[PDB]
RNA sequence: CAUCCGGGUGUUGUCUCCAUAGAAACAGGUAAAGCUGUCCGUUACUGUGGGCUUGCCAUAUUUUUUGGAACUUUUC
């Protein structure tokens, strides 16, 4: 399938992982294991932020996915 | 042969779910896949106080499907 | 899959390892596995006393393996 | 898959990275695997406490990696 | 191939059987809070449709508190349950 | 070289006193000699003692459990 | 240095044979044209009929999707 999920790339997401942690930034490549990759990342852990660049997370790892804008020009 | 198979019939009602994270999720279903991977569309999840999310989508305990919805029809094939 | 790794270069050496729940090893280096299950001899415990026992470490539980000297 | 290229096209540079343990690595990366193993040299790790070690050569189980960090070039590079 | 000969032998075979029995069910699941309700179908998996679910799970506030909710139509997947006790009304 | 399940059949034919480490779990360890095995690291483990040093008395694990095997 | 026998390209005006919608309607200019603005044909959301650019093609037993989880308590 996978039909939907190359509909979300190159947006802003914000993605919830099971340490609890929030990874925001557009998504570029995407996999069958659900492994992101995603520009420009930064954390909220909670008052907080910290920037790191480009991320690639596991499968294992992430819990929900979720649109924070469109696709940008 | 697969009760996967049933959740595709299952789109478009609403369903508070329930994940191994222990969330609750309301929104009403898009898409289910053959991974058990489901979108959401109009979204009310909580973790902390409940924050709405338009576009929500291994972690799912169980969904609490509405009591409209027959059974019998959809374990057919 | 079963990507065979590369430990070759330690074979017949000292190392230095460390298993889950904080325990390391000292030993020489015998054989490898697919899965990363380990063959040392003169196996000694890091407690901080010492102790000679003679081994062979499951692949999963390992978290790292060093050398001593260059 | 896209999400493993990227990372053996970073082979070379430095990578950061976050484990299940809850430290985080910092090196020069030399090997990588289908299966998110590494190998890295010159390690600078940092755990919950803030202490840092040094570690010569490491191997990984990909399964143990939670996310890494790669640098900025790696986002102009072909999917 | 071989699916189908474990599913009248095997240990699955007495949820087939009692599903058909009409019988109710007592499950321990990983969450630590109990099912107690009657099965529609079920899966290889022990992924399992239930029917007029009942919630058993203790509590602190402090002194243990009970409490039970009644639920219509519910998916269970597989892995949260450990222990399904397949008890008969007869 | 010496393979990790070849290495586990010569315990089968030394019939040697073998301890095992769980996975989750330092405060518990197991002894006892060993029959069997197989692909997927099940083991029969006969005379087998569960060790404080509270050494408590043919029982079968599974493979998702271990960690370590050692001789003697 | 020329001359001569030839060629292709663009553009304009014609000629022969052939084509059916039409919205080929209006107004702006250059060296050029729907070049531009309006404009109209199907139509932007359905079901029958065609093609694919697709599902990537189906793994519960160690490196991701059939869980080592569950639970408690103290510190700021």
């Amino acid at each position: 399938h996978s039909s939907r999920l190359a509909n979300l790339i190159d947006y802003k997401l914000r993605v919830l992982t099971q340490d609890g942690r929030v990874y925001i930034g557009q998504l570029m490549a995407f996999d069958k294991h659900m492994n992101l990759v995603l520009n420009e990342c930064i954390e909220e852990r909670v008052v907080e932020k910290r920037v790191l660049g480009l991320t690639i997370l596991r499968g294992e790892q992430i819990l929900s996915t979720v649109v924070e804008d469109k696709p940008l020009l | 042969m697969k009760l996967v198979n049933f959740l595709k019939k299952l789109r478009n009602e609403q369903v508070t779910i329930e994940l191994k994270n222990g969330t609750t999720v309301w929104g009403t279903l898009q898409s289910v896949s053959p991974q058990m991977n489901a979108i959401l569309t109009d979204v009310k999840l909580t973790l902390q106080q409940p924050t709405a999310s338009d576009n929500i989508a291994n972690t799912i305990r169980q969904i609490i499907l509405p009591d409209s919805l027959n059974l019998d029809s959809l374990l057919v094939d | 899959m079963v990507s065979t790794p590369e430990l070759k270069k330690y074979m017949d050496k000292k190392i230095l390892l460390n298993i889950n729940g904080s325990r390391k090893v000292a030993g020489i280096l015998r054989g490898y596995d697919i899965f990363l299950n380990v063959v040392l001899d003169d196996a000694m415990e890091i407690n901080a006393n010492n102790h000679q026992l003679g081994t062979v470490i499951r692949g999963n539980s390992i978290i790292s393996l060093e050398a001593l000297d260059a | 898959g896209i999400p493993v290229k990227l990372l053996n096209e970073a082979q070379g540079h430095i990578v950061s990275l976050e484990l299940t343990t809850g430290a985080t690595y910092r090196g020069k990366l030399v090997e990588s695997e289908d299966s998110m193993n590494v190998q890295l040299r010159d390690v600078i790790a940092t755990e919950p406490q803030g202490a840092v070690t040094h570690m010569d050569q490491i191997f990984v189980r990909g399964s143990q990696i939670k996310f890494i960090v790669v640098p900025d070039l790696l986002k102009n590079a072909p999917l | 191939e071989l699916e189908e000969f474990e599913f009248k032998h095997g240990p699955m075979s007495l949820i087939n059987d009692a599903m058909v029995t009409r019988t109710p069910v007592i499950i321990s699941l990983r969450n630590n809070h109990k099912i107690i309700a009657r099965v529609k179908a079920f899966d290889r998996h022990c992924n399992m449709v239930l029917e007029n679910v009942k919630e058993l799970w203790t509590e602190k506030k402090k002194n243990v508190i009970n409490r039970e909710r009644f639920i219509s139509k519910l998916f269970l997947r597989g892995d949260s349950v450990i222990v399904v006790l397949k008890t008969p009304v007869e | 070289m010496v393979p990790p399940i070849n290495c586990i059949f010569n315990f089968l034919q030394q019939q040697t006193p073998v301890t095992i480490w769980l996975f989750e779990q330092i405060g518990i360890r197991i002894k006892g000699k060993i029959v069997g095995f197989d692909e997927f690291m099940n083991v029969v483990i006969d005379e087998a003692v569960e060790i404080k040093e509270d050494v408590e008395k043919k029982i079968l694990l599974k493979g998702d459990n271990i960690t370590l095997i050692t001789s003697a």
